[PDB]
């Protein structure tokens, strides 16, 4: 029986702009998506623990 | 994946396309990448359940 | 080389750390999307050498506190970062 | 032994290591 | 005569290094196990150039030594010439009227013409010589591979050889032969002149999707034809 | 300081005991380098534009440019331009 899964963390800024100075500013206009995704993934990780 | 943009590399678009024309392509890429990340998070939540 | 540097190779803009490459680039190769669809290496337009392009260190910073009600002392964790670079 | 296995994605280690589970 | 191509005709499609990865590419490839026309050098016919041609030769005395491309024998068609020499290979889009049959290296079978592109490079030299020709995007690309050795089953990938900026229009092509102490004329009978034994094959490319396996050393080691 | 970052992330002046993921850490570049070819001769675009004669529409003229530096600023010296539209590249960015 599986009990846990891998605890994954994602940097949305890097994933979307790939560490580019230009659209990093533009991504700010889209709001709090990054916070939502980070909170969901952190909850999943704490649930695995 | 291009998501309908001219290219999948942000540096290319910012290099040869003016801001007025580069902004639309960058938005096209950003929406697709955010959608992909949100899909990943949703599937992770289901699999975590 | 071996320093996290912003580069522009014939219009190939990017940022990373360039180091000596071990790739067996054939004469007709100019750059390499080697592994996982990533531009791992690029050919030097002047010295004709191949340099590995690695994105210089990143990581998530986590903050450990006992609570403002207890103390203002704080400990910081740099996730996935070797202490030689913080 | 029987089961076996950036661009902004990383894996966090579990709190309990294999030794403690053992 | 007809023979099947087995798994031959695959080449590097992008000139981009890839190692230890499986990559899918949609480009003009020779379909696996396709019927390829088979000829014996002992004139060989002019053949169509539909959407790219895969050319291979097997011999032990270097009897085949060039190719010609174009749409008609008229000099105004902007024909193409590729010929080998004792020390170099000569490429010219020299729009010269061609004789009824290929010359026999009798070292030339072309008339005078006003022409635009010329180039001399290092020579492209029991044998198994493989060539691929593509001209769909204002360029003429050549891929080649030489190995000792009907077409053998051995898998091999053709590396890019040269790239000609020529923008000529091509619909038909023919090869060039060699013969010692051979007389030549603008026209000749089917008897021709004595020459060594040699064989060559011709194949046609088609739009196909291929799955290419890249090894550790950045070399294509096997491929799969999805639609086969 | 890290505590202020944690407070801002939690949107509260009081933080409870625990571990909080506040932001991300990235090493900035130490320098900038540009690598380009070592050629020095300019392209003949200026001569082509100011040629003594121009080909007709019928049997128009084609030329291929290679092994030269394309300083497009030379073209701007001509005043009576009727069209300067470009597709796929902004004219101001051609220099780079
Ligand atoms: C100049 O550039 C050419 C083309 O890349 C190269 O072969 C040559 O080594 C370079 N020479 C110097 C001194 O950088
Ligand atoms: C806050 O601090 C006081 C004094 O140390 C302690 O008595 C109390 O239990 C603490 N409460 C919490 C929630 O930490
Ligand atoms: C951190 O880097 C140093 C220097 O390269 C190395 O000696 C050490 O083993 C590394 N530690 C970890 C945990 O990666
Ligand atoms: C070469 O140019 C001359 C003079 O313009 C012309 O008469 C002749 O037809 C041309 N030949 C070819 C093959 O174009
Ligand atoms: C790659 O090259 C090395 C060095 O020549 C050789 O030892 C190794 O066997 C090669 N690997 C393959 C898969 O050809």
């Amino acid at each position: 029986l599986p009990v846990s899964m891998t605890k994954t963390s994602v940097d949305c800024t890097m994933y979307i702009c790939g560490d580019s100075t230009e659209c990093s500013n533009l991504l700010l206009q889209y709001g709090s998506f990054c916070t939502q995704l980070k909170r969901a993934l952190t909850g999943i990780a704490v649930e695995q623990d | 994946s291009k998501f309908g943009a001219i290219s999948s590399v942000l540096n290319d678009i910012f290099s040869r396309l003016d801001p007025p024309e580069a902004e639309v392509q960058i938005d096209r890429l950003i929406t697709g990448r955010l959608q992909s990340l949100q899909t990943y998070v949703t599937q992770q939540l289901i699999r975590a359940a | 080389k071996n320093k996290c540097v912003n580069f522009n190779f014939n219009g190939l803009k990017g940022t990373g750390v360039l180091t000596e490459s071990n790739k067996k680039f054939l004469p007709f190769q100019q750059f390499g999307r080697d592994i996982a669809d990533t531009t791992d290496a690029v050919r030097d337009p002047q010295t004709l050498e191949i340099l590995d392009i690695t994105p210089c260190s990143f990581g998530g910073v986590s903050v450990i506190t006992p609570g403002t009600n207890t103390s203002n002392q704080v400990a910081v964790l740099y996730q996935g970062v070797n202490c030689t670079e913080v | 032994n029987k089961v076996t296995l950036f661009k902004g994605l990383t894996v966090l280690p579990p709190l309990l290591t294999d030794e403690m589970i053992a | 005569a007809y023979t099947n191509s087995f798994t031959r005709g695959v080449y590097y499609p992008d000139k981009v290094f890839r190692s230890s990865v499986l990559h899918s590419t949609q480009d003009l490839f020779l379909p696996f196990f396709s019927n390829v026309t088979w000829f014996h050098v002992i004139d060989n016919p002019v053949l169509p150039f539909n959407d790219g041609v895969y050319f291979a030769s097997i011999e032990k005395s270097n009897i085949i030594r060039g190719w010609i491309f174009g749409t008609t024998l008229d000099s105004k068609t902007q024909s193409l010439l590729i010929v080998n020499n004792a020390t170099n290979v000569v490429i010219k889009v020299c729009e010269f009227q061609f004789c009824n049959d290929p010359f026999l290296d009798f070292r030339v079978y072309s008339s005078a013409n006003n022409c635009t592109f010329e180039y001399v490079s290092q020579p492209f030299l029991k044998n198994l010589r493989e060539f691929v020709f593509k001209n769909i995007d204002g360029y003429f690309k050549i891929y080649s591979k030489h190995t000792p050795i009907d077409l053998p089953q051995g898998f091999s990938a053709l590396e890019p050889l040269v790239d000609l900026p020529i923008g000529i229009n091509i619909t038909r092509f023919q090869t060039l032969l060699a013969l010692h102490r051979s007389y030549l004329t603008p026209g000749d009978s089917s008897s021709g002149w004595t020459a060594g034994a040699a064989a060559y094959y011709v194949g046609y490319l088609q739009p196909r999707t291929f799955l290419l396996k890249y090894n550790e050393n950045g070399t294509i080691t096997d491929a799969v034809d999805c639609a086969l | 300081d890290p505590l202020s970052e944690t407070k801002c992330t939690l949107k509260s002046f009081t933080v409870e005991k625990g571990i909080y993921q506040t932001s991300n850490f990235r090493v900035q570049p130490t320098e900038s380098i540009v690598r380009f070819p070592n050629i020095t001769n300019l392209c003949p675009f200026d001569e082509v534009f100011n040629a003594t004669r121009f080909a007709s529409v019928y049997a128009w003229n084609r030329k291929r440019i290679s092994n030269c530096v394309a300083d497009y600023s030379v073209l701007y010296n001509l005043a009576p331009f009727f069209t300067f539209k470009c597709y796929g590249v902004s004219p101001t960015k051609l220099n780079d």
